[PDB]
């Protein structure tokens, strides 16, 4: 289970 | 597990969430489920073209933590990502949350 990266902030 | 919490879809596994999103979901539809690999946390599962996306939300001392952002409630986390992208590619494709899957 690999999680996708949240858009940078 | 939360009762009286409409943001919570259920304790469906990742594969079960993928099935529901593919069967009844449209681009931008998403559901919030318990995390399988970090059981006290949550996962946002998003219907997206090609491959669906899954994002980690940690619940730390009442605060909902996603990426470098912090929210006092899951509802405010969702409202933020309706208007700011939850995902951006290196070629500029942006994905937003639209609505919760029923």
């Amino acid at each position: 289970h690999i999680y996708d990266e949240v858009a940078a902030d | 597990g939360p009762l009286g919490s409409p943001w919570y879809y259920g304790k469906v596994t990742r594969h079960q969430a993928e099935m529901a999103l593919n069967e009844r979901g449209h681009e931008g539809d998403f559901l919030i489920r318990d995390s399988e690999s970090s059981p006290n946390d949550f996962s946002v599962s998003l219907k997206a073209q090609g491959k669906n996306k899954h994002f980690k939300v940690q619940l730390k001392e009442t605060v909902y933590c996603i990426g470098q952002r912090k929210f006092s409630t899951m509802e405010e986390l969702v409202e933020h990502y309706k208007k700011a992208p939850i995902f951006t590619s290196e070629q500029g494709e942006k994905l937003y949350l639209v609505k919760h899957l029923s």
